[PDB]
RNA sequence: GGUUGCGGCCAUAUCUACCAGAAAGCACCGUUUCCCGUCCGAUCAACUGUAGUUAAGCUGGUAAGAGCCUGACCGAGUAGUGUAGUGGGUGACCAUACGCGAAACUCAGGUGCUGCAAUCU
RNA sequence: GAAGACAUUGUCAGGUGGGGAGUUUGGCUGGGGCGGCACAUCUGUUAAACGAUAACGCAGAUGUCCUAAGGGGGGCUCAUGGAGAACAGAAAUCUCCAGUAGAACAAAAGGGUAAAAGCCCCCUUGAUUUUGAUUUUCAGUGUGAAUACAAACCAUGAAAGUGUGGCCUAUCGAUCCUUUAGUCCCUCGGAAUUUGAGGCUAGAGGUGCCAGAAAAGUUACCACAGGGAUAACUGGCUUGUGGCAGUCAAGCGUUCAUAGCGACAUUGCUUUUUGAUUCUUCGAUGUCGGCUCUUCCUAUCAUACCGAAGCAGAAUUCGGUAA
RNA sequence: GUGAUUUCUGCCCAGUGCUCUGAAUGUCAAAGUGAAGAAAUUCAACCAAGCGCGGGUAAACGGCGGGAGUAACUAUGACU
RNA sequence: GUCGAAUUUGGGUAUAGGGGCGAAAGACUAAUCGAACCAUCUAGUAGCUGGUUCCUGCCGAAGUUUCCCUCAGGAUAGCAGAAGCUCGUAUCAGUUUUAUGAGGUAAAGCGAAUGAUUAGAGGUUCCGGGGUCGAAAUGACCUUGACCUAUUCUCAAACUUUAAAUAUGUAAGAAGUCCUUGUUACUUAAUUGAACGUGGACAUUUGAAUGAAGAGCUUUUAGUGGGCCAUUUUUGGUAAGCAGAACUGGCGAUGCGGGAUGAACCGAACGUAGAGUUAAGGUGCCGGAAUACACGCUCAUCAGACACCACAAAAGGUGUUAG
RNA sequence: CACGGACCAAGGAGUCUAACGUCUAUGCGAGUGUUUGGGUGUAAAACCCAUACGCGUAAUGAAAGUGAACGUAGGUUGGGGCCUCGCAAGAGGUGCACAAUCGACCGAUCCUGAUGUCUUCGGAUGGAUUUGAGUAAGAGCAUAGCUGUUGGGACCCGAAAG
């Protein structure tokens, strides 16, 4: 699919509460960053003997991550979410589609 | 496997009709509807948006909410042992009135007139409706007019 | 070990046994569902009834 | 006695190459009838002896899994011989001839210290990968794939016209003249605004200027494999290029 | 009664074939500076009601016409069906009792009806 | 004597390690396996004119694609057929007349639509924000989807209007954990500031066995709880099949339908073959064949008495009473 | 591992095992060193064995098919 | 069989249970061996099989929905018992008439749209959808086929103008009608509408039939979650006492009289007794009751005799009887 | 022609405990519960008592926190009774319990932000198709009984194993 790099969409940021420009990026996931509540119970009863206490996943099925766009305002720089469907391709920018063509 | 669709086994009871294809005439919109008053409901196969399910095509209800599009019909549906009390929002394409509503609200005007004629008549006012009666006796009059004698008839085949 | 997988016999029997009843829809049905702008004015025409019945007539 | 065949993939590349090559060495003269399936298709043997036949012929040709099963018909008595209908059930690996693959990290380090971002070339007899960018030959019996499936990244469907600038050629060759730097771009983004995908590919003497290539693009996919996940974003290629036309 | 704008019911109003239509209204018909739209003032725009006409549109009439719509002791109480029998039959099924009741056809008739405002020897 | 700040010994770390330990090895099912998914779903039909309705019933589809193929307005009309035109024909481009939708509408099938929901341009982001009510599967819980409003901000249109994603019916996901956005708000419990970690509100990463376990085999050395709810021997129901018998008489028997063979249609019997079913027995009916021994049936191989012949004798064939 | 003797024990080192006096910078933990930071920490570099590459090995486990052509035809247990 | 040796044997002495010992059988290790014997944790766990102790009285089930590594089981909804509470002609009903809607099944239709299936002959840039090689693309080979190219026949669960019977939705009035004018931030050009109101009028025919051992609401828990049969409609199957559905009635839980006998068939449902009449079924005798009455038919060297039901067909007869 | 039962006597199977659910009996009542312990005693009985503690009288929020009358503790519709009228039939007034409905109050979310102000703290007032197991002239605590639920050897008997 294709989406623009740039939109016109409703802002609630204390200061517009209205319709702006925003720009369009990709969401990324983010590092495991440990120390966290998760990791450190995890570590904790990981370590000693026994092996294996927590379930590892293998029948993993899906083909598609769903696709997020991060709306960030130019005026005010309030970031804001917003979601698709599931899709193969995703791109944004480039190849306006023309019609009639050769 | 199976399929239990929102639209399954409409096939025939959502066609639109032969040679009522088109547009709706107009003086669908422009009927009147007050909150009580009794609807039928026959699902517009033209118009998809306020259209409703399967199961309340032929049903028949109450108007308590009336918006732009869309009136307030609410339904009861049995399921169980037990009667709910369903509601809808459909689109006034497909709602339409009750005959059998309406010819009860002018048998009242008609109950209230013969009362206060029969008031200053002063007797007798018999308001109440009959079922049909066995009918009384009476003279059959040959003048005119010889019994015909019939006969059981023969077999033919003519095939 | 196949078995009967689905039958309606004896269905309709065991409903009729306590009662279809309807369910008896009382006065002064709930406004839930209603366009929220008339019951918005439905609240201050009863406020305002109320409120001139007791000044006027007592 | 029935040889069932099957292939776990939409598009099936690799069973339509087992039709031809069925007719060519005339395998079934053997069978009574021949039905078809969802996934593959099904043989109809008269004799057990018959049967054992095919799969000795699949075997050699094809990446093959099977097993038997049987069934009881008639339980004779005098005799003993109790007429079992036997089935034999034969399952083609589902890596096409030019499937983008992503291997394990166990597996592809033990084969070649092969890099996990690899294709396909000779879907005979044991599947055999081939690394794009710096050449390297890596085969997979069935023996070592089925103890452990994977699956394939891409298809045969995802394939994206590309066109040739140049050929730069750095000099290396195994057999068919080996990274050869080519300055690509794609049929969309040339008449629009300027974009060029500059990478390394195996196709480099068999292509000249101005011919249409097939090819993955990477970098406008949302793959979802938990074996691409584990690998180095900075160091997968933006487009693989599988063929010429 | 004729017309015009605006409708409602949407083939009794359609389709096909010819033939008429005073008065007024419609309708074709004259042009290109402005507005605008076009390859083309053909459609759409604009201007004149002047130079021209009922030949078309449209309306009305005609047709053992096609269609369509109503009626029928038309087909017919036939087809089909609900309920009942220790009814018949080897089976297939068919009678009877209490009830409901079609369609195709055939025949006879029909060929738009009206609301609001305006306008005409 | 030899060795020497190395070996050895002591803790931690990586590799190796069926030599050993612990455990696991789906479900539906005309027995179980193999295959299939009828395991989450969608259209037509089965379906017996509301709804509901089963089978491993039938013909099929989905885990996608789309900044247009979404939203608003404007203009136009399609499939195919007739008659025309240098190169030009079966089919290029152009022109008129006919044309109830026979074309098109991302895909299965079924609906739907003609001054449009189709084709071609024009401007565009309503595919947004706050959160409730209702419909469908339903326990009237979820998830998915869908309708109708309200409170805001916008788009298009001259305007009335329509617009909360694909014309409608399928196109998808809980707790725990990691991550982002928002409030820049709340807590770190002796009192502070800055890092860090923990909360509220809302999205994402996924469980396809799709209301969501982390999981390879064999036993003919076998064990226990049970099951005729479920197979293997007989019985019973059924007779496609096998056996066997009638009707029609094709071919024949040089020339002659029926002395006699009898293909092929069609009507039947029986349980001497095999299938189909799973009613009875799995807290056991001792499950092949032969040797020995009695009785019964007739669809008659031989004997007795007859009938017909293409029966001269002889030798046979058909058939009757007959066990 | 085969199982007296008389006789023979063919061809295959690639798959799986075994081993290597072989080449080194691909993989690579703890400790140590280097940078950033108020500090917790974060990042990078070097990085032993084995793995990976290269060589040997069948009286180790084991395996031992097919195809097209060659003076007209024929095509071989032959040359290719 | 072997019997002068790998011979046979006494006493001594070693090796102990995941261990011993084995010229190898998974053998032997105190009648115990594919992991001994004894005690304890131990009354180990079981969706699995068997048992479960006095009497009478009243009421009285279900084998179905959704979900579960669920199909011998649970959870929930169902039906059921008990405790009662509020009130007592309230207003309701497995039903009809009257009014009015909705549906595409039987039957009709093909001289109305649509219409298969059986077989399938040609057309080397009128396409390619694939496969293989390819130091390439003037690129080869191999193959489904593109394409039906003049026709010829068929009806319909997956075809439609028309369209029943049975079954189904709502209405048949007091919470109603009419008159008058009050409320508001909603709505309208407008005290126009909208909803809810004050005041006044309309009563026993207050708005069809018929019935009502009261109507309405709450709490709380037992059992059950293997079903089965027949008339009728049906689906796969040659067919079944076969597998799978629909509507009602019964068996399961149920005796009694009738079918000789039998869970379902016909009649009829049960406190203990007396008398009268009956149901289905019977009246030669067993066997209670007419070897009644009335008109006819049939002679069988395999007669015939009573629904379910314990079977028989096509085809022949100058046997007789009526047409 | 499924399984147990040769006969007889005696033994033999839904028990108890903790914390609870509905219902019922009794005391007391915005309270209630003496019995851990002390006083006394005809002594494991009975009798008597302090102070705390327990649930209850206020919810809500994730938390820091805040924290229930515009009014006869609201209007409407029914409503058992009683009162007034009537000779009755009926009419009217008042209507507790409970059922239906629109409101007000408090907390959470969301939004508006008055005087002030250590200029960033303070949040007056008015809101909203939102939300809570809330208030609206208290109903609970303690004991006992039937039944039902859970953990216990848990109705009794039974494995192959570890």
């Amino acid at each position: 699919v294709n989406v623009p790099k740039t939109r016109k969409t409703y802002c609630k940021g204390k200061t517009c509460r209205k319709h702006t420009q925003h720009k369009v990026t990709q969401y990324k996931a983010g590092k495991a960053s440990l120390f966290a509540q998760g990791k450190r119970r995890y570590d904790r009863k990981q370590s000693g003997f026994g092996g294996q206490t927590k379930p590892v996943f293998h029948k993993k099925a899906k083909t598609t991550k769903k696709v997020v766009l991060r709306l960030e305002c130019v005026k005010c720089k309030t970031r804001a979410q917003l979601t698709l469907k599931r899709c193969k391709h995703f791109e944004l920018g480039g190849e306006k589609k023309q019609k009639g063509q050769a | 496997g199976k399929s239990h669709g929102y639209r399954s086994r409409t096939r025939y009871m959502f066609q639109r009709d032969f040679r009522k294809h088109g547009a709706v005439h107009l003086s669908t919109y422009l009927k009147v509807y007050k909150v009580g008053d009794i609807v039928d409901i026959k699902a517009n196969g033209s118009i998809q948006k306020g259209m409703p399910h399967k199961f309340y095509q032929g049903k028949t209800g109450v108007v308590y909410n009336v918006t732009k599009s869309s009136v307030g019909v609410i339904i009861n549906k049995m399921v169980g042992n037990r009667y709910l009390e369903k509601r809808l929002n459909l689109r006034v394409e497909h709602i339409k009135h009750s005959k059998c509503r309406q010819e009860f609200l002018e048998r009242v005007k008609a109950n209230a007139a013969k009362r206060a004629e029969a008031k200053a008549q002063g007797v007798a006012v018999q308001l109440k409706r009959q079922p049909a009666q066995p009918r009384e006796s009476r003279i059959v009059s040959t003048e005119g007019n010889v019994p015909q004698t019939l006969a059981p008839v023969p077999y033919e085949t003519f095939i | 070990a196949k078995s009967k997988n689905h039958t309606a016999h004896n269905q309709t029997r065991k409903a009729h046994r306590n009662g279809i009843k309807k369910p008896k829809t009382y006065k002064y049905p709930s406004l839930k569902g209603v366009d929220p702008k008339f019951r918005r004015n439905h609240k201050h025409a009863l406020h305002g009834t109320a409120k001139a019945l007791a000044a006027a007539k007592k | 006695a029935t040889v069932q065949i099957r292939q776990k993939v939409p598009h099936k590349r690799t069973f339509l190459f087992l039709e031809q090559l069925i007719l060519k060495h005339n395998a079934h003269v053997d069978t009574i009838s021949i039905s078809e399936a969802k996934d593959g298709l099904d043989f109809f043997y008269a004799q057990k002896n018959h049967a054992v036949k095919m799969i000795d012929f699949l075997n050699a040709v094809v990446p093959i899994k099977h097993k038997k099963s049987e069934e009881l018909i008639s339980q004779d008595t005098h005799t003993g011989a109790s007429t079992y209908k036997f089935s034999y059930s034969v399952e083609i690996v589902p890596i096409c001839k030019d499937d983008l693959v992503v291997l394990p990290k166990k597996l592809a380090k033990s084969m070649g210290n092969i890099s996990q971002f690899v294709l396909c070339s000779k879907i005979s007899n044991t599947v055999q990968f081939m690394d794009p960018t710096t050449l390297q030959t890596a085969d997979l019996s069935p023996s070592v794939y089925w103890r452990a499936p994977f699956n394939a990244l891409a298809d045969v469907t995802q394939l994206v016209e590309f066109i040739v600038l140049d050929v730069d050629s750095t000099g290396i060759s195994r057999g068919n003249r080996v990274l050869a730097d080519i300055t690509v771009a794609r049929t969309s983004d040339l008449g629009v605004n300027d974009q060029v995908y500059y990478v390394r590919s195996h196709l480099g003497g068999i292509c000249h200027a101005g011919d249409s290539v097939m090819g993955y693009f990477i970098a406008n996919s949302n793959y979802n494999s938990d074996l691409f996940d584990g690998l180095n974003i900075d160091y997968v290629p933006d487009v693989v290029l599988v063929k010429k036309l």
